């Protein structure tokens, strides 16, 4: 209906730069600094490996059939050749996991031989880790006194080598493997070697890692289905062992030729061969179990630090499973939870059965009709299922380590990257989880992939990573990763939201990082960016990128000048979006740093001038940035600016104006910046300069993913309003109930000056002459809040208005000097934040708010009416009034956007249509005394007719300006000294106040509806400023206040 | 930097 004029859908000042309770982020405050946890720089290497092998062949030790070792029958070759070959095999078996490390073998040794072995390994691999592999199968079991058994020369005795002396020979960075019976006994000895303390875990201290085959009481298996070398052959030859175990147990065994496992085609590297793909799946399966089972710190040490420890501890989870089946329970020193029977070995068992059945026919002919296992595809689907349902901080997604494994092969690279990005998007926690798995270096190497299929996803992944951790700068620049995103800025690949991310990724790459600046400078990032300057987030981030590039880097600054950067940036200072403008100010701001002119003085004068044009900006966000650029400039020109400040107390006098202007700004955070800039000049070493915040605030956009009750309370109020509009109109309004429903003591010593009834709640707002703001409830007879609108000494209240009545009202408070302050949560007991503050008019300021258009009209004792668009926070228009005397009163129409009424000091009246090339519509006298118009308003209706024109002379004059100049109707409110007027929004009713104590309500046709007399509380006889008369918007409730100290409320029974 | 190989 037409009553959609009465209900404006325009919301204003409810954007992220106007943020509320927890976040003082909006601006002023610096960005939230982080402290990372995933950081262990030391990529450790196992440099030396000592294989000690204690087996007399056909001489069992007296603690006693199966006897295979390193996949050799030691009886088949005779003792000395057998023991050589097993030494050679076991070496190459280990060597496949760590090919760049030295391997030294020791067969049936003396204690003296082991001493030199260990001393030599430690001397070879100084800080690097040393591996000790012991095999005590042909010697007695380790003691409870902490002993290993070796030989003497002649092989007549078993000689006890104590663990103490081993651990003296090898030191700190070392790792042990004990493939013997009763192997725990060694680990218990190790635990007691050193003094307890030196840690905050179960029982640790050094960097001594220990893998052992079985428990204290336990003995290694004896059945022929296992070898003797079970633990070793799990740890060192996992696939061969896993399958051979699988045949002999699960499928029952006699169907499948077991020796096909030895003849599996391909090599362990090729993921496209059947062997290497089975080895891939194993790593993927094993690594996944470890990640879901262990905590961040322990997993990273064992599974991410050393290529060989990662292999050994991966392959240890197979031992955890197999040994178990043969009455053995192995233990590592960093102990790790139970790993067998995890829902994931199930997936291995499946993949191995599908492999082993296939193997029979691939041997019949090398057909290479090897179907890649579904495993990977199957698991990425279970990651998608997780990403929909339960996708919270509701325990990790489990498939995550497998998503990493897929990034390593083109086979399913795009969907993996897509799903990873989908996962990173849900928050910082998910970025923290991904980086913990170890996604960083793989995603970093993918910045050499030319495939355009990827890049759009890769920019997004990197956006999310760099939104969390800024420090990846160093790694990105070192690999030339910066070029990947510069390409993306200059690409033909569409979508400018992707390009903003590119510009953000580069801005972070550059941020306080001269290696990155210089790299991007050579890569022509000034040219790339400035090419695009001819969407708002993209513009915002081009400036932030450019600004960060030249910041404190004079080569780039020179390049920016001689690429006319000022000429391209400056036009963004007019843009409607505050975010853009503020970013534009930043960019020009960071370009900075008698009678002489060289190149730069032409630029830096032209820059600072263009910044000073935006000192008066409506957004504090902008003003903050302008003050920082002024601070920077002020640093460089202290010589000149002090001399300019001497005479004030070419361009420098303009700066001093702006500094003192900033110091008296309504937003106190801006004010304090102005006070800072002043103090840099010496009015009352770089570290004193304030720092820009526009970059830090904007970055939060990316660390944030890329509802219904919003409409609920909207329609609540609209239904209430539409109904009460019709009732206001259609009910035949009776006389005033002179018995007031409240007579509230403000405790304003001088009295109440302006007041405001709330539409959708039972609330009053009142204002002192010093701009204290109270929020009185009339239905509870209580105070909801108390304020001080600003601490400045020169006070003065002009106006109170609600902004966004239909959805969480903000309280506008206009001051007589033209300052405007808008407060959220003004009804709360003392949690009431200043949302925005700016100086309209650039006195006796008068103001009015038009929700329909988003326009704030402001003027006073000035030639002009000033127009503010609060969606933009800009000074949209300066309309000359064409009066040559002051605007005393000012009413914007609720219905018709743009259209404005204005009363004047000489009693005159003017319409404006502020959206017209010539704004003044008509100019009329009506009432003819030559006294100021104390109040006016458009009539309650849907036309441009006008109650208007209460003159201070006392006559209220009605006029319909479509048809005639002279008056509809005159009503004589008061013989002189009319001090206020109130015109209802919808109901056909008005009211007027006198300095002679008196208040008179009238009908719109002119009838008297009720006299009231505000009596004085003592005999000052000064009820002479009956200033606040105001109606409830949707009800017939009056509210009256005066030069005494009471706010009385009335109604019509 | 990583434990596992990558194909490109």
């Amino acid at each position: 209906a037409t009553s959609m004029a009465y209900l404006p859908q325009t919301i204003v000042l409810c954007e992220l730069r106007h943020d509320a309770s927890e976040a003082s982020a909006p601006l002023g405050t610096s960005e939230i600094v982080l402290v990372p946890k995933w950081r262990l720089k030391e990529r450790m290497k196992t440099g030396c490996v000592a294989l000690v092998l204690c087996l007399n062949i056909t001489v069992d030790p007296p603690d006693v059939c199966a006897r295979i070792e390193a996949w050799i029958d030691p009886f088949s070759m005779a003792p000395p050749k057998a023991l050589e070959t097993i030494g050679k095999n076991l070496s190459t078996q280990y060597e496949r996991w760590q090919p760049r490390a030295r391997y030294k073998v020791q067969l049936d040794p003396t204690v003296d031989e082991v001493r030199k072995l260990c001393l030599t390994c430690r001397k070879y691999a100084k800080t690097e880790r040393v591996l000790f592999h012991y095999n005590g199968h042909g010697v007695p079991k380790p003691t409870a006194n902490g002993e290993i058994w070796v030989f003497n020369k002649s092989y007549t005795q078993y000689i006890p080598l104590p663990i103490s002396e081993l651990d003296s020979w090898l030191k700190t960075p070392s790792i042990y493997v004990f493939d013997c019976s009763a192997a725990r006994m060694i680990l218990n000895a190790f635990a007691e070697l050193h003094d307890w303390g030196s840690s905050g875990s179960s029982g640790s201290s050094r960097d001594c890692i220990l893998l052992a085959a079985c428990d204290v009481h336990e003995t290694l298996p004896q059945s022929v289905e296992f070898p003797a070398d079970v633990f070793t052959s799990c740890l060192t030859t996992p696939i061969k062992m896993a399958l051979k175990w699988f045949c002999r147990r699960s499928l029952l065994k006699e169907i499948i030729d077991e020796s096909l496992i030895d003849r599996i085609p391909g090599r362990q590297n090729d993921r496209k061969t059947l062997l290497g793909e089975l080895n891939w799946i194993f790593t993927a399966v094993t690594d996944t179990i470890a990640w879901n089972v262990l905590p961040h710190e322990l997993f990273q040490r064992l599974f991410r630090q050393d290529l060989l420890v990662a292999s050994l501890f991966r392959n240890f989870l197979l031992a955890e499973r197999i040994m178990r089946s043969a009455n053995c329970n192995p233990i590592s020193h960093p102990m790790l939870p139970p790993t067998h029977q995890h829902h994931m070995w199930d997936a291995w068992d499946m993949a191995a059965e599908i492999c082993l059945s296939q193997l029979p026919q691939l041997v019949l002919d090398p057909s290479t009709e090897f179907q890649p296992s579904p495993f990977f595809t199957e698991q990425l689907t279970a990651f998608e299922v997780w990403l929909d349902h339960g996708s919270e901080h509701k325990k990790p997604p489990e498939q995550l380590p497998i998503v990493l494994q897929v990034l390593l092969s083109q086979c399913h690279r795009f969907r993996a990257l897509v799903l990873l990005g989908r996962f990173l998007d849900m928050g910082s926690w998910a970025v923290d989880l991904a980086l913990s798995v170890g996604i960083f270096p793989y995603v970093l190497k993918l910045l050499q992939t030319t495939t355009n299929e990827l890049r759009q996803i890769l920019v997004f992944i990197w956006t999310k990573i760099l939104a969390l951790d800024k420090s990846c700068q160093i790694d990105l620049v070192k690999d030339g990763g910066h070029t990947y995103f510069i390409r993306f800025l200059d690409s033909s690949g569409a979508f400018p939201e992707q390009r903003a991310m590119a510009a953000f990724v580069l801005a972070v790459i550059v941020d306080g990082h001269r290696r990155g600046q210089e790299a991007c400078l050579e890569a022509n990032l000034i040219g790339v960016c400035l090419g695009h300057l001819e969407e708002p987030l993209f513009l915002q981030w081009l400036c932030l990128c450019l600004g960060k590039l030249w910041e404190d880097f004079m080569e780039a600054q020179i390049m920016g000048r001689e690429a006319n950067a000022f000429e391209k940036l400056a036009p963004l200072l007019s843009e409607p979006q505050p975010e853009v403008r503020a970013a534009a100010v930043f960019a020009l701001g960071t370009l900075l740093d008698e009678f002489d002119d060289d190149e730069k003085i032409r630029a830096e004068d032209a820059i600072i001038k263009s910044l000073l044009d935006v000192v008066s900006d409506g957004s504090p966000l902008v003003r903050a940035e302008v003050a920082v650029a002024l601070a920077r400039f002020a640093f460089g020109h202290k010589q000149h600016l002090k001399l300019a400040a001497a005479s004030y107390w070419a361009v420098y006098s303009q700066c001093v104006r702006a500094m003192f202007a900033l110091a008296k700004d309504p937003s106190p955070r801006i004010a304090s910046l102005g006070r800072r800039v002043l103090s840099i000049i010496g009015i009352e070493e770089r570290s004193l300069l304030p720092l820009s915040t526009i970059y830090g605030w904007s970055c939060g956009h990316f660390s944030k993913p890329l509802s219904q009750e919003i409409a609920a309370k909207r329609e609540e109020k609209e239904k209430f309003a539409l109904e009460h509009i019709a009732k206001c109109q259609h009910s035949s309004i009776s006389k005033l109930n002179n018995n007031p429903i409240a007579n509230w003591d403000t405790r304003f010593e001088t009295g109440t000056k302006t007041a405001l009834l709330h539409p959708f709640s039972p609330i009053v707002v009142a204002a002192d002459e010093n701009e204290r703001i109270r929020v009185w409830n009339y239905e509870e007879a209580t105070l909801l809040n108390g304020f001080d609108n600003h601490d400045f000494p020169d006070k003065g209240i002009s106006k109170l208005c609600l902004i966004n009545e239909l959805d969480d009202s903000l309280l506008l408070v206009a001051s007589c000097d033209g300052s405007v302050r808008i407060w959220k949560n003004y009804a709360t007991k003392g949690k009431q934040k200043l949302v925005t503050g700016f100086s309209s008019i650039q006195l006796n300021a008068v103001v009015d708010w038009q929700q329909q258009s988003g326009y704030l009209y402001a003027s006073g004792e000035t030639s002009t009416v000033t127009l503010w668009d609060l969606e933009k926070e800009q000074l949209v228009r300066s309309v000359p009034s064409e009066s040559e005397c002051g605007v005393t009163a000012l009413s914007a129409s609720q219905v018709h956007g743009g259209q404005l009424a204005a009363g004047f000091a000489d009693g005159s009246l003017r319409l404006y249509d502020v959206r017209s090339p010539e704004p003044l519509v008509c100019a009329t006298r009506p009432h003819q005394k030559v006294e100021r118009v104390v109040g006016l308003s458009f009539q309650p209706g849907l036309d441009p007719a006008k109650v208007v024109s209460a003159s201070q002379a006392g006559d209220i004059q009605f006029l319909d300006l479509r048809t005639t100049r002279d008056t509809y109707l005159t009503i004589d409110a008061h013989r002189g000294s009319l001090t206020a007027l109130a015109v209802h929004r919808h109901a056909p009713i008005i009211a007027s106040g006198s300095a002679k104590q008196l208040i008179k309500v009238f009908s719109l046709q002119g009838e008297q509806l009720g006299i009231i007399r505000y009596y004085p509380s003592f005999m000052a006889q000064k009820i002479g400023s009956v200033s606040c008369l105001t109606f409830h918007p949707y009800q017939v409730l009056l509210a009256a206040g005066a030069a005494d100290s009471f706010v009385s409320i009335y109604t019509h029974d | 930097a990583g434990v596992f190989d990558i194909d490109l």
